[PDB]
Formats: C-alpha cells, sequence, structure tokens
C-alpha cells in the first residue's frame, strides 16, 4: 500500500473520550461509541434552550409559592409589579423570596394596594386623584 | 440570619406536619392542596430533587 | 458535554477584588526555534512585543529559551500552582499578543464548567426562609386539637 | 374503546377539534386590528395624479447605482508585494 | 379554485362612526404609514410573501415607514392581515440635521426629537 | 337599590376602604423621614443591590463575585461604578426605583478581577438518514467582577 | 408582562427603548464616562436611518405636490391666453 493511515487510533480516541462513562460496549466499542456521543451532543444543543426555560418555570414556581404565603396569587403579583413600574426580573424575585423574605413581603404588599387601587379606579369609572401608588414617571 | 450553617440548613427544610378537616368538604378540593403540601410546591425552596415535602394529616 | 467534563463553582483563589487586583501570572516560558517556520510569529514577538508586555506587567517574569523547537510553546506558570501550556504554531504575531494578554488576564484556575454566574460568601442579610416564617404564633404555643 | 379511523386529522371521518374561548378572543383581537388598518387605509394623501412623477429621479439614480456595481466587477489587483512576503516562510534570524 | 382575492372599494370608506372610533380627521389626512409586521409570511401564497418583500417587512415587529399614496396602498391592502398600520404623527417638528440622531418611534407611533431619558 | 345578605348579594371578598391621600401622604412623609434618620444614624448593617449588567438582573452585596458572558474591555483592577440599582435594600428598610434608583440616593462599586474564555460549548447538529452532522466548538468569553462597595446616601 | 405598558406609552417590552436600557450600563470610578456600549450603537444608528428616511418621504411628496400645482397653473395659463386673439 502506498499511504495507509497511521493516525487512526487517535482518532478513535476523540471519540471514545467523549464515551467513556456510557454504560456498556458504547463506551468500549467505537461503532456503537460514535452514535451515542453524537446523540449526547445533539442533546446537548437542544439542552440549551431547555435548561432557559426550566429555570424560569422553576422560577414562576417559587414566586407563587412565596406569594400563597402571602394570600397572593402569581399573576396578580407580576401584572401589580409592572404597573408600579418595579422591575424586578424573575430570578431576581425567586432569590428575594428565597434570601430576603421581609423585602418579598413588602413588595407582596406593595402589589396588593396597587390592585386595591385598580380595584377603586374601575367602581368610579373617572376621576379623581388616580390614588397615591398608581401614576407613572414619565421619561421623555 | 445570624445563625451557624447546619443548623440554618436544617431550619430551611424540615418536613412540618400539616392537617385538614373534611366534614362537607369535596375530594380533590381537599386533594389539591394536599399534592401541593405534599410536592412540597408551597414553599419557595422547592425542586424535584431535593425532597422539600410536608407532611398532611387528613381527617 | 458538562456530564463529561469535570465541574467547578465560582471563587477567586485569594480574595483579590478586595484588596488588591494581584496578578495571578507569574511565569511565561517561551520556547522557541532559531530556524523554522514554526516559530517565525513567536520569533517576531521576541524581538518587538515580548519586551513592551514586560514593561506593562512587572509582576510577570518572562523567560525565552530559543532551544531548536520543532513546535514553540508559552508555559504560563499561575500563583495556584496551576500550569497553562499552550502552543505558539504557525501563528502570526498580533494573534500571539492577544493570546500572551489572555494569559496574563486570567486566573490560575480551571477552565471549566462553572455552575452558577456569580458567588455570595453572605447571601441573606433579613434571614433565609425557614417555614416558620411568614406563619403565625399562636397563643400559649398551641397547636391543632389541644386540651390547654 | 374510545378510537377513531385512520389519521386522527384527515380524511372523511376524523377527530372533531372544537373552539375555546382563548382561540376566539385571539381571532377577535385580530379582526379589531384589521379594522384598524382598513380605517387607516380609508385616508389616502394625494390622490394619483399627484404622485405620479415624484419617485422617478430617485427611482433612476437607485436603478443606476445597481447596474454600475453590476458592471464595475472583474478581476481584483494583484501586486509584487504579496509574492515579496511570501518569501519570508524562511526568516531564520542570525 | 384559490386565488388572488380583489376586494370591494366600500370596504375602504371610512364612516363618520369610524372617524369618532379611531383619531384621524378626512382633512388633513396623515402623510406616513408605520408598518408593521404581525403575522408570518409562511403559509401564505407567494405573491403575499413578494409584497412583504417588497415593502420591507422581514423582521416581525420591526417597523418601516411609507408614504401614504395610492400606490404604496395598494401593496398593502394586499398583506393588510400580516401587517399593523399606524399613522406617523409628529407631535414636535420633523427632524433637522441637528436633531437626526436623537429620535425615538416608541408606542403610540410619534417621533420625537428631544430624547433625554430622564425624567420631567 | 339594596339586597338582602345571601350568598350572591354581596362580593365574596371583603370590601377594603382605602385611606384619605392627605393623610396617606404625610404618613409615607413621615416614614420617609424615619428612614433618612437611619440612614443618617448607620443604623444599617450590610445592603443588598439587585443591578442592571448586561441584561442581566443580579442581586449583589459586598464582597460577591459575579461572571458576566462577554468582554467588557477594562484592564484587570479598574474599578467600575455600576448604574440601573433597581433594587437597594437592606435589613429593617428597603428601596427601589420606578425602575432606576438616581445616582446620588446609591452607587455600587466592582473590581474587575479576571477577563477568561467560558470551558468549551459544543453545538452539534443531527438529522435522521439525511447524512447532516454538524460539530462547532465555541468559547463564549467572560469576566469576573468582585462587589466592593455599596454606598448609600441621605437623599430623600 | 405588561399590555399596560402600551397604555402608558414605555413599549411592549421593557428592554426595547426607555432608559433600564438606553442609559449607560456602567461608569469608571474616576468619575468618567464609559466608551458607547455597542448594541447602543447600532441601535443610534438605525434610529438615525429611520429618521432621514422619514425626512426624505416628507420631502418628497411635498416636492411632487408642488410640481402639480405649478403644472396646474401651466395648465390654466395656457387656457385663457389660447383663449386670447
Amino acid at each position: 500500500l502506498r499511504n495507509r493511515v497511521t493516525d487512526r487510533y487517535f482518532r478513535i480516541q476523540e471519540v471514545l473520550k467523549h464515551a467513556r462513562h456510557f454504560r456498556g460496549r458504547k463506551n468500549r466499542c467505537y461503532r456503537l461509541a460514535v452514535r451515542t456521543v453524537i446523540r449526547a451532543f445533539v442533546k446537548c444543543t437542544k439542552a440549551r434552550y431547555l435548561k432557559k426555560k426550566n429555570m424560569r418555570t422553576l422560577w414562576i414556581n417559587r414566586i407563587t409559592a412565596a406569594s400563597q404565603e402571602h394570600g397572593l396569587k402569581y399573576p396578580a403579583l407580576i401584572g401589580n409589579l409592572v404597573k408600579c413600574q418595579v422591575e424586578l426580573n424573575r430570578k431576581v424575585l425567586a432569590d428575594l423570596a428565597i434570601y430576603e423574605p421581609k423585602t418579598f413581603k413588602s413588595l407582596a404588599a406593595l402589589a396588593s394596594r396597587r390592585r386595591h387601587e385598580g380595584f377603586a379606579a374601575a367602581l368610579g369609572d373617572g376621576k379623581e386623584p388616580e390614588g397615591i401608588f398608581s401614576r407613572v414617571v414619565q421619561y421623555h | 440570619s445570624s445563625f451557624s450553617r447546619a443548623p440554618q440548613q436544617w431550619a430551611t427544610f424540615a418536613r412540618i406536619w400539616y392537617l385538614l378537616d373534611g366534614k362537607m368538604q369535596p375530594p380533590g378540593k381537599l386533594a389539591a392542596m394536599a399534592s401541593i403540601r405534599l410536592q412540597g410546591l408551597h414553599k419557595p425552596v422547592y425542586h424535584a430533587l431535593s425532597d422539600c415535602g410536608d407532611h398532611v394529616v387528613i381527617m | 458535554t458538562a456530564r463529561g467534563t469535570p465541574s467547578r463553582f465560582l471563587a477567586s483563589v485569594l480574595h483579590n477584588g478586595l484588596g488588591r487586583y494581584v496578578q495571578q501570572l507569574q511565569r511565561l516560558s517561551f520556547s522557541v526555534s532559531r530556524d523554522g517556520a514554526s516559530s517565525r510569529g513567536a520569533r517576531e514577538f521576541v524581538e518587538r512585543e515580548v519586551i513592551d508586555f514586560a514593561r506593562r506587567n512587572p509582576g510577570v517574569v518572562i523567560y525565552v529559551n530559543s532551544r531548536p523547537c520543532c513546535v514553540p510553546r508559552v508555559v504560563a506558570e499561575y500563583l495556584n500552582g496551576a500550569v497553562r501550556e499552550e502552543s505558539i504554531h504557525c501563528k502570526s504575531v498580533e494573534e500571539i499578543s492577544t493570546l500572551v494578554q489572555k494569559l496574563a488576564d486570567q486566573s490560575g484556575l480551571d477552565v471549566i464548567r462553572i455552575r452558577k454566574p456569580f458567588h455570595t460568601d453572605n447571601p441573606s442579610i433579613q434571614g433565609q426562609w425557614h417555614p416558620f416564617t411568614n406563619k403565625p404564633t399562636t397563643f400559649r404555643g398551641l397547636r391543632p386539637r389541644e386540651v390547654q | 374503546r374510545g378510537r377513531i379511523p385512520g389519521r386522527q386529522w384527515i380524511g372523511k371521518h376524523r377527530r372533531p377539534r372544537f373552539v375555546s374561548l382563548r382561540a376566539k378572543q385571539n381571532m377577535i383581537r385580530r379582526l379589531e386590528i384589521e379594522a384598524e388598518n382598513h380605517y387607516w387605509l380609508s385616508m389616502p394623501y394625494m390622490t394619483r395624479e399627484q404622485e405620479r412623477g415624484h419617485a422617478a429621479v430617485r427611482r433612476r439614480e437607485a436603478f443606476e447605482a445597481i447596474k454600475a456595481a453590476a458592471t464595475s466587477k472583474f478581476p481584483p489587483h494583484r501586486f509584487i508585494a504579496d509574492q515579496l512576503d511570501h518569501l519570508n516562510v524562511t526568516k531564520k534570524w542570525s | 379554485k384559490f386565488t388572488r382575492s380583489r376586494i370591494p372599494e366600500k370596504v375602504f370608506q371610512a364612516s363618520p362612526e369610524d372617524h369618532e372610533k379611531y383619531g384621524g380627521d378626512p382633512q388633513n389626512p396623515h402623510k406616513l404609514h408605520i408598518v408593521t409586521r404581525i403575522k408570518s409570511t409562511r403559509r401564505r401564497p407567494y405573491w403575499e410573501k413578494d409584497i412583504i418583500k417588497m415593502l420591507g417587512l422581514e423582521k416581525a415587529h420591526t417597523p418601516q415607514v411609507h408614504k401614504n399614496i395610492p400606490s404604496v396602498n395598494a401593496k398593502l391592502k394586499v398583506v393588510k392581515h400580516l401587517i399593523r398600520i399606524k399613522p406617523l404623527k409628529l407631535p414636535q417638528g420633523l427632524p433637522a440635521e441637528e436633531n437626526m440622531s436623537n429620535t425615538c418611534l416608541k408606542s403610540t407611533g410619534e417621533l420625537v426629537v428631544q430624547w433625554h431619558l430622564k425624567p420631567v | 337599590g339594596y339586597v338582602p345578605k345571601t350568598s350572591l348579594s354581596s362580593p365574596p371578598w371583603p370590601e377594603v376602604v382605602l385611606p384619605d391621600p392627605v393623610e396617606e401622604t404625610r404618613h409615607h412623609a413621615e416614614v420617609v423621614k424615619k428612614v433618612n434618620e437611619m440612614i443618617v444614624t448607620g443604623q444599617y448593617g450590610r445592603l443588598f443591590a439587585v443591578v442592571h449588567f448586561a441584561s442581566r438582573q443580579w442581586k449583589v452585596t459586598s464582597e460577591d463575585l459575579i461572571l458576566i458572558g462577554n468582554e467588557l474591555d477594562l484592564a484587570c483592577g479598574e474599578r467600575i461604578r455600576l448604574e440601573k440599582v433597581l433594587l437597594v435594600g437592606a435589613d429593617n428598610f428597603t428601596l427601589l426605583g420606578k425602575p432606576l434608583l438616581g445616582k446620588d440616593l446609591v452607587r455600587v462599586e466592582a473590581t474587575v478581577i479576571e477577563k477568561t474564555e467560558s470551558w468549551p460549548r459544543i453545538i452539534m447538529r443531527f438529522r435522521k438518514r439525511k447524512n447532516f452532522k454538524k460539530k462547532r466548538i465555541v468559547t463564549t468569553p467572560q469576566t469576573v467582577l468582585r462587589i466592593n462597595s455599596i454606598e448609600i446616601a441621605p437623599c430623600l | 408582562g405588561g399590555q399596560w405598558r402600551l397604555q402608558q406609552g414605555l413599549a411592549a417590552n421593557p428592554s426595547g427603548y426607555g432608559p433600564l436600557t438606553e442609559l449607560p450600563d456602567w461608569s469608571y470610578a474616576d468619575g468618567r464616562p464609559a466608551p458607547p456600549m455597542k448594541g447602543q450603537l447600532r441601535r443610534k444608528a438605525e434610529r438615525e436611518t429611520f429618521a432621514r428616511r422619514v425626512v426624505l418621504l416628507s420631502q418628497e411628496m411635498d416636492a411632487g405636490l408642488q410640481a402639480w400645482q405649478l403644472r396646474q397653473q401651466k395648465l390654466q395659463e395656457e387656457q385663457r391666453k389660447q383663449e386670447n386673439a
């Protein structure tokens, strides 16, 4: 043979390195390994999207849990915060719920107040003062 | 908080026992709450891997 | 992948940002060839951009060996003890410089997965959540279905 | 038991889908939007004879640039310097 | 056979009620449109795909500014079910050479020139 | 317009009566004053801040580390004043902006420790039966900030 | 989220335009400003382009109108003058 591959072992090893910790022949035999390793890689790429979703769901669950301890539902809370112009993201809100509970409680209270104000507004179709924690800071 | 670490951790976790009286209530309206409690979804610490579920007594 | 690769947490050796930012890079060891295209870029760097670099960061102590090397390497030794060893093989001068800069900048720790992009020594300031926060006390410490 | 013919969703017999509230709401919002759009469309500025030629010089210019681009398109400049530099693959110090 | 639908011209005539409902005036009609793509071309006829591209409405929710004129309106009518249209109404004067940098479309379609991020 | 007491005469929910706006305003003012006094006295102990950096919001304190996935184009050891402190809190009181707090009120300082590359992250496409198989390795650049100090002022 | 946020004129999503994002995120401890944010510059450029386009639209239409008016005037002139003699 003119030129045949001297370096093939190394190629084999490249894939088997990523397959070391699989069960059974998937970690020993290159043919089986390759399919598995590729699949794993694919999963990893896909999983990035999944991870983000999962985290946000977890945060929502946590915030919901926290909110129920103060007699409020998640959606009400979030909406009232949005109305207030307090734009804390849900990671941060979850952190607050866990690590800084008095602040969380305060936030909940604020939300409740906002809700109440909204309700009040709904009764009297128009006027007068709009309420104290309502209103919006106008940027120009 | 103050607290040493392990005890703080214990405080954070620890399975609480809850009570529910039936009497005229709908099952499943009980179970919703009970299930939630079991899961530990009522805690802002919740995760499926952590094992944060509480005890539910129903009478 | 993350399951295969060994993981890590975020930290900073010996609290750099608190007191003084300490250059974690101790030594750059330049293995270069006098003859060989392998190390043309390296040679160029040695000629012109190495001295300046040295001047810029005196905590680093550069060595240059010129050791008829078939493939040139730059060995970066750090303050923790870790040794980041990287090749200079047929690279342009600018690229080499950039690499050097990168080496200088970074800490001694492993380039692996970090788990959380944050790390607090003291997270809680009000108090960590136990289930008995947001729970009211009853009179005489009583509980459901009691006598007196 | 609770079974239907082949492929749920196509052919003669198919699984009955039913219209939700959400879907209805979505439809309605879209309709509303479209109404607004229609209204907006309804009030033109110029009435046609007053936009007969307003575009044309600009349009011509645009065309011309494109044409130029299409034309000004043949081999790049080759020079000695690059070639000379290629000799630097044997720069061997002292 | 599914075909390229031609709309009757009575559809595009504003009643007094319509006027009352919306903002616009029949005299002094707005000069320009803010046209935004709110719905995907995918699954619509190729002519509709073409029209969107001709208007430059490739990125959804990214808005374009088109003259309000019969020619431009005919295209817009073709893809009206894909797009949201609103009048470009300039409360301050339209951008001079000094104020070309500082602008902001906002919601409510108004262009602005005095754009400082500080509050009132 | 009267209805006798039934399950659907009055609301399930209790009627809230929100207080008079003048009195409420006064109360608010009083509260603010108290807070100001506290600030003056140094009655607090450690602050935290929800700061906005690189489109993410971070709850941050003195001495902590934060990892931002990109170049900042700063030399390490340089000090930074982080703007956009949309929450600043402590034991006994908290301050939130609408949405950002003012620069006079609070400021957060951060030293850049290190600039790095991420571990190699594997992109990899695949499709069944159709000889489609891509593989791209990437290293997203990173910076490590150490938040040094949260200063808070008596401006309120 | 906020569809409420369109009622007040603050974008649908808060990341798009407003003081939470268009404001600079950091500065030096000495009291010096940071260099322009990379995305921000791009955004500014885009805005500028949009403005220019708008200006063009405003001008061209007006010009066309003017031309039309002129044409009409010319036609009128042709009429009466033609009728005479």
